[PDB]
RNA sequence: CCCUUAAGCUUAGUUGCCAUCAUUAAGUUGGGCACUCUAAGUUGACUGCCGGUGACAAACCGGAGGAAGGUGGGGAUGACGUCAAAUCAUCAUGCCCCUUAUGAUUUGGGCUACACACGUGCUACAAUGGACAAUACAAAGGGCAGCGAAACCGCGAGGUCAAGCAAUCCCAUAAAGUUGUUCUCAGUUCGGAUUGUAGUCUGCAACUCGACUACAUGAAGCUGGAAUCGCUAGUAAUCGUAGAUCAGCA
């Protein structure tokens, strides 16, 4: 499922690793990160106009 | 004591080496004056097109500055 | 390339051989880009040539260009309305700089076991005529040497 | 020529070129030297009466056997023959290996193309 | 066929890198909780003249500064509407405390009310027409350097729609260094679901 | 594989060691593929398919260095 | 006396400093031979002297770092080239008839993301 | 135009780069100098009349040029609109549908494995070349759950994961061009395909449900068709420290 499948997600199949990351406000699996704990077309706003800090879209 | 400086942007933590040494400077101390540090980057990638489009991708990152201070006389006249 | 003009971009500097032609060819034979492979085989394996070949190839480096390189060419361009090529002049960066070629293509051909040694053995029986090396050279040089073309072309 | 079966080619070196002979070859072959005084020679057809008296004896008494255990390929295949893996699910199957059976190239298993 | 945001361009270069904060160790769940109190003001209040929002948090001294909005019509009497905001606020455990308030003015000067608010005035079977170009020109009334308003979305009463787009000239966003600003009209009503297009020069 | 532990399942042998009390012979029925063996083994098939029954399977000195139904059917070439 | 010694090329610098009396460039306590890896061209990376006139001038106390060796080199066409300049300033209007008194060539470029490398990008099966 | 490199005043001239001091195994302990861009807040540039005129109708050429070709590679920058496609399927959708099955528990099974014919990314097809070996250089992720040093287990799909823990500082033979042990053209000590033995370690379970492999099974192979691969500088030839993604593996 999608948007009924966050909690067998995020609540406890028991085991270490049965958790696979997903966007924190989604149910997209794939293209997902811990420590940002969201996705691609579930996180990008945020950047735009700065709610994500010192992200220039180029160069490096 | 080895203390930190840490931020994401090229105007926040040269305020925080200058201030902190002229935090000490205000008042008596042989205390350190600025010693800057590289601008490093902490990078991002990820695909944008909501489909299976790829090799449109433009470089999608950020950069962290991480600069640092010694504090060079522990004193009574400026210390917190 | 709207435009041209472009040369070779480069001021051939040599080690120790005190040659302008002994260092545009260390990166054609370079195989798979060895500078020094190449460099030892250009100062124990084009020096040991007379030991094995039979001259050494030092000052008969012109005998294997210049007793090689053609004149003629065979490139299409139409004129008139047939369809015959036109020859170019052979100019110094058209006949020295493709001319040098004559020990990649041919380091290959030499059937005598030791590669090495047969990469060496192309300065015998190709620094004349009726060799291995100079067997494509007639084969396009003699071509037009004889049978005159278009004059008032533009190439 | 005589170490198992024949070995004949010369003017290499005796030390791994047994890579012919079934179960060992080169790489343990040079790496099994554990003998008095045998060696590669790039002499395959001199210097040798009685070290390979010796070098042998120690291939029959190398109980690890080469030769006599190439059917131990085909015991553990009669071992697996009740469609278990490596002779029925292997064998029996007519599959080929690198569980790619067929989505790359195959010329062992299936010679035809 | 592609102007892709200069909200998400312009930022730390003139307009400065909104959320601010570094935290040494809290990483994840200081942001776990930050889209929630930083869109509080968008999802409690139902999206409303939002501006812009911000984040800032290390030593544990977490404040935030923000527009409140057009102020005094949410705000009424004596002050007890914010400090129940606070108490919806900081009652996570900690979190958000201290959202502080300058006054904001001219909802006819920037895009960021106008554009949920040509979100709703268009469909309502009227001519959206006529007060599309209404808002049109008292944002282009004023003197900036134009604001270029369209409907992008099911225009019209009949039923195959397309993306008519009515904008008017000139309103930059290739000035690379200055800002040029997308607020976005995401609604419906009655019929479909709707996309309006806005772009400001300040 | 490794040593240390060859995952005799708690509650599938339970059912093989208290339902070994006689010869009487109820294997697995278990439509389940992760066991692990013992030497006391007694004649009997397993279940080692899923389709629609339960399948006879290997019972005497089989595969020796296994922990799952290595020899059971479920398909072949067609 | 000859003071900054310096000058670098291809992401791989070094300083080599030149000394008054005689001549001889030595790096990490080696030659002009002895560090790098063959590359017949130990008198070439002194050249910097050979279109000078006169190369046994200034001794060194040179010094290196880098990533790899053929930018390591190539740069001390200015390991001489900046300190002789200074010392000896009649070095800009005399020493660019041949081409050394500064230059300071080519330098690298961005590995392209998600393409082969760089120019080379996804090739095409077929059509 | 803001930026990625750039003579640069410098500056972190402490962990930084090592002429000055030889107190310098990467614990650059060091002057807490520099010696120089270097570790960026990068700063300059530009048709700069240009040496010319085209007979002039502007430009541009180039005398070599500021340390970077005429915008400084040029990074970012993307005309109307063509494209019924790009998403009903990772995302949000106006739309109606099976409704103890299409969901559903782990699964039996399965987007790898046939009876075959083609597209795939490089290492294949020895006389400087493997099974094999003394062994120069670190980039840059890192790492609050990670890498392993000098020494090192060198048989891999790593391990004790022991010490320095944001320029540094761990993967250190990183792989070649550096002397090149080793197999004188027989499918030959080139092979890591199957008919073989199977394996590094983190799994609630390798029979059809990936690996590449060493124990080396010695096969495809010796230049190429009606059928195929980089290209004016270090980009690719070849690999390359690793790993984002994540209890195996590019």
């Amino acid at each position: 499922a999608k948007t009924s499948m966050v909690a067998k997600q995020q609540k406890k199949q028991k085991y270490a690793v049965r958790e696979y990351t997903r966007c924190e406000r989604c149910g997209r699996p794939h293209s997902v990160y811990r420590k940002f704990k969201l996705c691609r077309i579930c996180f990008r706003e945020l950047a735009y106009k700065g709610q994500i800090p010192g992200v220039r879209k180029a160069s490096w | 004591i080895r203390i930190r400086l840490k931020a994401y942007d090229h105007r926040v933590i040269d305020q925080s080496a200058e201030k902190i040494v002229e935090t000490a400077k205000r008042s008596g101390a042989d205390v350190s004056g600025p010693i800057p540090l590289p601008t490093e980057k902490s990078v991002y990638t990820i695909i944008r097109a909501v489909h299976k489009y790829k090799d449109s991708r433009e470089q999608f990152e950020q950069r962290t500055h991480k600069r640092l201070i010694d504090i060079v006389n522990p004193t009574p006249k400026t210390v917190d | 390339p709207r435009k041209g003009s472009v040369p070779k971009r480069d001021v051939l500097p040599d080690p120790i051989h005190n040659s302008k032609l002994v260092t545009k060819l260390i990166n054609k034979i370079m195989l798979d880009g060895k500078r020094g492979t190449a460099q030892r085989i250009l100062y124990s394996a084009f020096d040991l040539v007379e030991q094995r070949s039979g001259r050494d190839a030092l000052e008969v480096f012109e005998e294997a260009i210049n007793n090689i390189m053609p004149v003629l060419e065979v490139k299409a361009r139409r004129v008139g309305g047939s369809n015959y090529q036109v020859p170019v002049e052979v100019r110094p960066e058209r006949r020295t700089t493709l001319g040098l070629r004559w020990l990649v293509n041919y380091a290959r051909l030499r059937g005598e076991k030791t590669m090495e040694d047969r990469l060496a053995n192309e300065i015998l029986d190709a620094a004349n005529n009726t060799g291995g090396a100079v067997k494509k050279r007639e084969d396009t040089h003699k071509m037009a040497e004889a049978n005159k073309a278009f004059a008032h072309y533009r190439w | 020529a005589r170490i198992a079966g024949v070995d004949i080619p010369r003017e290499k070196r005796v030390v791994i070129s047994l890579t012919y002979i079934y179960g060992i070859g080169t790489s343990t072959a040079q790496k099994i030297l554990e003998e008095a005084n045998v060696s590669a020679d790039t002499r395959v057809k001199d210097l040798t009466d009685d070290e390979l008296g010796r070098i042998r004896e120690v291939v029959d008494g190398y109980k690890v056997e080469g030769d006599l255990r190439r059917e131990t390929n085909l015991n553990i295949k009669r071992l697996m023959e009740i469609s278990s893996y490596r002779g029925i699910r292997h064998r029996r199957g007519l599959p080929v290996r690198g569980q790619k059976t067929k989505n790359n190239a195959r010329t062992r298993k299936g010679p035809v193309k | 066929g592609q102007k892709i945001n200069p909200i998400g361009l312009r930022v730390g270069i003139i307009r400065d890198w909104e959320a601010k904060w570094y935290a040494e160790k809290d990483f994840a769940s200081l942001l776990h909780e930050d889209l929630k109190i930083r869109k509080f003001i968008d999802n409690e209040l139902k999206e409303a003249s939002v501006s812009h929002v911000e984040i800032e948090r290390a030593a544990n001294r977490i404040n935030i500064a923000i527009h409140t909005g057009k102020p005094g019509m949410v705000i009424g009497k004596g002050g007890s509407e914010i400090e129940k905001l606070r108490n919806k606020l900081n009652a996570l455990t900690d979190k958000k405390v201290h959202i502080n308030v300058i006054e904001i003015k001219k909802v006819d000067l920037d895009a960021r009310l106008v554009a949920e608010n040509i979100a709703r005035q268009l469909e309502n079977r009227a001519s959206f027409r006529r007060v599309q170009k209404q808002a049109i020109t008292r944002a282009m009334k004023l003197g900036a350097k134009g604001i270029k308003t369209q409907v992008s979305g099911r225009l019209g009463g009949a039923d195959i729609a397309r993306a008519e787009q009515y904008s008017e000239g000139t309103v930059p966003l290739h000035t690379l260094r200055a800002d040029i600003d997308y607020a976005h009209a995401e609604a419906d009503t009655t019929y479909g679901k709707l996309g309006v297009k806005v772009w400001i020069y300040r | 594989s490794i040593k240390k532990g060859p995952f005799v399942d708690e509650h599938l042998m339970k059912k093989v060691e208290a339902q070994e009390g006689s010869e009487k012979k109820q294997v697995i029925k278990t439509w389940s593929r992760r066991s692990t063996i013992f030497p006391n083994f007694i004649g009997h098939t397993f279940a080692v398919y899923d389709g629609r029954k339960h399948v006879p399977v290997y019972v005497t000195e089989d595969m020796v260095g296994h922990k799952l139904g290595e020899f059971a059917p479920t398909r072949t070439f067609k | 006396v000859e003071y900054r010694g310096t000058g670098r090329r291809k992401n791989s610098v070094a300083r080599v400093r030149l000394v008054p009396g005689e001549g001889n460039i030595t790096v990490n306590n080696r030659d002009v031979r002895e560090y790098l890896p063959f590359e017949s061209l130990i008198l070439d990376l002194n050249q910097p002297f050979d279109v000078t006139e006169t190369k046994g001038n200034y001794d060194v106390l040179v010094n290196v770092h880098g990533g790899g060796f053929t930018g390591q080199a190539q740069a001390i066409r200015h390991g001489i080239a900046r300190a002789l300049l200074e010392a000896d300033p009649e070095y800009r209007g005399s020493l660019k008839r041949a081409g050394l008194l500064t230059r300071d060539p080519r330098m690298k470029e961005r590995k392209k993301p998600g393409l082969k490398a760089a120019r080379r990008s996804p090739q095409f099966s077929k059509r």
